[PDB]
């Protein structure tokens, strides 16, 4: 039972400096060197950075050396990483995990869940919601929520009745600096006027609700 | 440095099937090798550390192996919950930490032929002055599928970026839409805009076409 | 009660005697799942759920875990992991009228299907249709309630059928239901292996002069060493001697 | 979400409640007295009423009064109590093992009346209050400064 | 060390009665719930009654319900299956198990080696034997066992004398109700002329033994 | 109700190699999962019970596992004693206890050719008025071997019957024998009488015929 909470975590812009807090429990803190492991969006796990247990030596890969700081307060029982100078190669998801110390090498014994950590130059944008109507063996609709940021969009259909047949693709970071994300859903071609499909979209960080219509196209 | 070569890319096998995967290193690391695991989403788990040493709490059926620059990570019997990404770390140069390329683990199953559709750009988006084609691919396996695009059957490359979902829950099959984004005065420009999708439950490439502005 | 308003009982604290069900033969459908009635009257149980209601026989199957259709989706919904019996037994000579028995409704639509152990009750206007339905009936407004046809001529799969779920839930608490005890007739003066209430032992029991407190059990030694027991059926106190023995 | 029911100044009226193993017992014990400043002093057994078997991790309780009456309340502790039982089996007294040295030599010697003596009771051992830790100072160091600060390679 | 002997089993007509009987022995009879099963011939196990250790509780499969009846006597440690009105799907073999009660539901653990029952509304008959002569790398020939029931028939080249390369098929019951079976084996082309073979046939239910020649075909 | 599929059918393999079998229901069940081995003519014997459960007296090398609607039996090393037909039974819906269909397991071997011989009816039996045409199928592996009767150069379907021995405790090779049965005045309206043998081991379907009452 070891228990590891990261926090602090968010969205700010390049060049600026954030504090990342890990909580430890469930174990001894301060007889363990601490390591924080970064993960990008899409991309495998990079090392980062680690701190011995008495928070004396603080040891960084080049890609950050000379950038990030890491301390602890064994006091607390807690682990402060403050990431100065923020680059957009920066948006990752950090975790602490602790050492273990079994072997003359690093090695992670746990994994906390981890804080996310976005780098962009782009303010809160709504979603625009656009249609995407099927044509005339069943067929299959759905809606576009492009040029929207920051993560994440929930997306519904029929207010949440319509489940089976959705899929709702992962968003993309086009070059825009926005997000861009579909959700489709393959319904009977037979049921395509009686139906009404309507697809809602809520994005809080920009507090954007939208329920946009989904009927067949008109030729 | 150092750099980790995991192998295969990614692997299709059945459950009870005994996988193996292979992690080269460029230069030799004496046993300071570790596998860990990542399900989609999920945060990495620890597997082996040491290259032969099972971490407390994990199944006995998988196991590390190997020294100097080629391992092998081995699981006997595969179990349904064994489906995620393995990694390969190794640690000899600790201040140097570096993980493997990965190895994705799919449900194997049957060939299945991709439904290919093509959307054209909404007359609203043509409004803003951006027009975007989609060619949707559904219902596919495995998840290699080349998606090529035609304008006036010249060929089309880099002009649009692909997205794939996960390994199908229901019936294990790939989805990919393609979405083709240009300007308003690249659209009217040319006529004829095709889809060619190419899989290997295909007989033949299938090809998707519509002109401009015919409905 | 009918099957949208299921009526549930419930069963704890009380010796379960299941002879009910085994004497009863006049069961027309009957399954358990996750437990066997065989074990059953000698197995604790936290606590027993009765919920019973009125279908028809064609839907009488429908009432278990992993069913579908209008019984197992808009009234009544069991769980994947249901540890209990369904019991489902003909009521027409009860439930049925000359002009047809109406008195037993169910729930034809619903916008979503029943959770675990869901009662709805509502009448809420079903909207069918885009239009909505503001508490008003018509083009795609209908009840969502809906009248059994139940006749004495009416057929099988339509006559009315009374069905009963005991689900026995055993939590992480002390089992106030148990399945009764047997016991044996008392013989006193003689070496007999006695067992009160679990407290087992060998000796003569005999009647005895102490004067137990009304809320006292049993009687102790200076060895602790049971001395003395009060009957459980008859407040008697009986003494406890150990059986003759020495040397020869 | 129930999982149980039932259903069955001049007074001073006693009652404790405690959990074991998921079982609430509740004492009770109605008595009359006439006193309103405090407890009335004097002894007087508690004897069962009722076990629940509510199964409840219980960490605090309240009262409910009736409104258009004080009540005391004291915490039990895992003490040694020598009971004595008179011949009806009613605890007509009690002493405290460790409420003064008196009542532990009562217990040690499992009776009321204590001869006039001296009786060895209990054992009694000084327990440390701090930690000493000593290594030779070091006076020979590893010579790490002349291989970073050669003046010469 | 549990043993289990099932007996009573036969040939009987349709609409008839059966009176199957276990006995059961080197453990408590009468604190285990006992099974019946019974497997059909070439297909797989089927559940068919179960009595409680008490000889109180009843139960059988649908298929069954209120066509047969399971009894215990716990002083004679015997089970008891009366099957009235037997119907052709009753063929099958019927086995009585023990349930052992480790787990709130029935499993099976000991098994007996079963009784054979068999339901038809034909008659004994004596097998028709005939020949299969070879032709012109070596030969086979073979006898035909055809029309016979009930089963089963011993079937024997040369009285025995010859062992190696002969099959004996299985038996299958034909449209007609009665059985056919084939046996055949391989002997060298060359020596078919001065080596004899016949096939002895013997069928016991209906007491026919039949010693059939086999010679090439001349023409 | 609850039905059980066994899968594979049935499957080949050697001595030692780790076999496994999968067993899959209709609805989920908790962990009623039982796995019985019944030997050829022999009764069936417990070998699992609740799906990870070694029954007493069994050998170690059996191993269950597997919960909800999945379940899988797998031998560690096969053994020749291990030759047998597994059969998956489920216990959740109490009183309505199924078995599986049962996966066979064979020896494996090399593909072994079918030795084919057609026998016209006896005289004898032409004599009674039925008439018996017997295509033998003699030493061959695996047995899936499609046999099909021809007459007149027309396909004939439901007039024969087929019977299989057990593989073969010498060479665990398969014999095969149809019994084309029908009326003697059906023998006559034809000549031509043919069976057509398709198998692993034949790189072309074998056809051996003859034409009636010439010999
Ligand atoms: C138990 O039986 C006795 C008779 O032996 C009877 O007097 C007594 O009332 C019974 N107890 C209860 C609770 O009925
Ligand atoms: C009650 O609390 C204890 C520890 O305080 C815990 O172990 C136990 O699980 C709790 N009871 C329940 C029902 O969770
Ligand atoms: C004990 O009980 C008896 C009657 O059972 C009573 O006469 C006696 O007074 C009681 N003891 C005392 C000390 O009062």
């Amino acid at each position: 039972e070891v228990q590891l909470v990261e926090s602090g975590g968010g969205v700010v812009q390049p060049g600026r400096s954030l504090r990342l807090s890990c909580a430890a429990s469930a174990f001894t803190f301060s007889s363990y060197d601490m390591h924080w492991v970064r993960q990008a969006p899409g991309k495998g796990l990079e090392w980062v950075a680690v701190i011995s247990y008495d928070g004396s030596n603080k040891y960084y890969a080049d890609s950050v050396k000379g950038r990030f700081t890491i301390s602890r307060d064994n006091s607390k029982n807690t682990l402060y990483l403050q990431m100065n100078s923020l680059r957009a190669e920066d948006t990752a998801v950090y975790y602490c995990a602790k050492d273990g110390g079994k072997l003359w090498v690093y090695y992670f014994d746990y994994w906390g869940q981890g804080t996310l950590v976005t780098v962009s130059s782009a303010s809160t944008k709504g979603p625009s919601v656009f249609p995407l109507a099927p044509s005339s063996g069943t067929a299959a609709l759905g809606c576009l929520v492009k040029d929207y940021f920051p993560e994440p969009v929930t997306v519904s259909w029929n207010s949440g009745a319509l489940t089976s047949g959705v899929h709702t693709f992962p968003a993309v970071l086009q070059s825009s600096g926005l997000y861009s994300l579909s959700s489709v859903v393959t319904v009977p071609s037979s049921s395509l006027g009686t139906q009404t499909y309507i697809c809602n979209v809520n994005h809080k960080p920009s507090n954007t609700k939208v329920d946009k219509r989904v009927e067949p196209k008109s030729c | 440095d150092i750099q980790m070569t995991q192998s295969p890319s990614s692997l299709s096998a059945s459950v009870g099937d005994r996988v193996t995967i292979t992690c080269r290193a460029s230069q030799s690391i004496s046993s300071y090798l570790n596998w860990y695991q990542q399900k989609p989403g999920k945060a990495p788990k620890l597997l082996i550390y040491a290259a032969s040493s099972l971490q407390s709490g994990v199944p006995s059926r998988f196991s590390g192996s190997g020294s100097g620059t080629d391992f092998t990570l081995t699981i006997s019997s595969l179990q349904p919950e064994d489906f995620a990404t393995y990694y390969c770390q190794q640690s000899y140069s600790t201040l140097a930490l570096t993980f493997g390329g990965g190895t994705k683990v799919e449900i194997k199953r049957t060939v299945a032929a991709p439904s290919v559709f093509i959307f054209p750009p909404s007359d609203e988006q043509l409004k803003s002055g951006t027009a975007s084609v989609v060619c949707l691919l559904n219902n596919f396996y495995p998840r290699e599928a080349k998606v090529q695009w035609k304008v006036d059957n010249a060929l089309q490359s880099g002009n649009s970026q692909e997205s794939v979902t996960e390994q199908d829950s229901k019936d294990s099959t790939y989805s990919l839409s393609s979405t083709l984004t240009l300007s308003k005065a690249d659209y009217e420009k040319h006529k004829v805009y095709a889809c060619e999708v190419t899989h290997q439950g295909l007989s033949s490439p299938v090809t998707k076409s519509f002109n401009r502005g015919e409905c | 009660a009918s099957v949208y308003a299921w009526n549930r009982k419930r069963i704890s604290n009380c010796v379960a005697d299941y002879s009910v069900l085994y004497n009863s033969a006049s069961f027309s459908t009957f399954k358990c799942y996750g437990v066997s009635p065989t074990k059953l009257n000698d197995l604790c149980f936290t606590n027993v759920y009765a919920d019973s209601f009125v279908i028809r026989g064609d839907e009488v199957r429908q009432i278990a875990p992993g069913q579908t259709g209008k019984i197992a989706d808009y009234n009544y919904k069991l769980p994947d992991d249901f540890t209990g019996c369904v019991i489902a037994w003909n009521s027409n000579n009860l439930d049925s009228k000359v002009g047809g028995n109406y008195n037993y409704l169910y729930r034809l639509f619903r916008k979503s299907n029943l959770k675990p152990f869901e009662r709805d009750i509502s009448t809420e206007i079903y909207q069918a249709g885009s239009t909505p339905c503001n508490g008003v009936e018509g083009f795609n407004c209908y009840f969502p309630l809906q009248s059994y046809g139940f006749q004495p001529t009416n057929g099988v799969g339509y006559q009315p059928y009374r069905v009963v779920v005991l689900s026995f839930e055993l939590l992480h608490a002390p089992a106030t239901v148990c399945g009764p005890k047997k016991s044996t007739n008392l013989v006193k003066n003689k070496c007999v292996n006695f067992n009160f209430n679990g407290l087992t032992g060998t000796g003569v029991l005999t009647e005895s002069n102490k004067k137990f407190l009304p809320f006292q059990q049993f009687g102790r030694d200076i060895a602790d060493t049971t001395d003395a027991v009060r009957d459980p059926q008859t407040l008697e106190i009986l003494d406890i001697t150990p059986c003759s023995f020495g040397g020869v | 979400n129930c999982t149980f029911e039932y259903v069955s100044f001049k007074n001073l009226r006693e009652f404790v409640f405690k959990n074991i193993d998921g079982y609430f017992k509740i004492y009770s014990k109605h008595t009359p007295i006439n006193l309103v400043r405090d407890l009335p002093q004097g002894f007087s057994a508690l004897e069962p009423l009722v076990d629940l078997p509510i199964g409840i991790n219980i960490t605090r309780f309240q009262t409910l009064l009736a409104l258009h009456a004080a009540y005391y309340v004291g915490y039990l502790q895992p003490r040694t109590f020598l009971l004595k039982y008179n011949e009806n089996g009613t605890i007509t007294d009690a002493v405290d093992c460790a409420l003064d040295p008196l009542s532990e030599t009562k217990c040690t010697l499992k009776s009321f009346t204590v001869e006039k003596g001296i009786y060895q009771t209990s054992n009694f051992r000084v327990q440390p209050t701090e930690s000493i830790v000593r290594f030779p100072n070091i006076t020979n160091l590893c010579p790490f400064g002349e291989v970073f600060n050669a003046t010469r390679f």
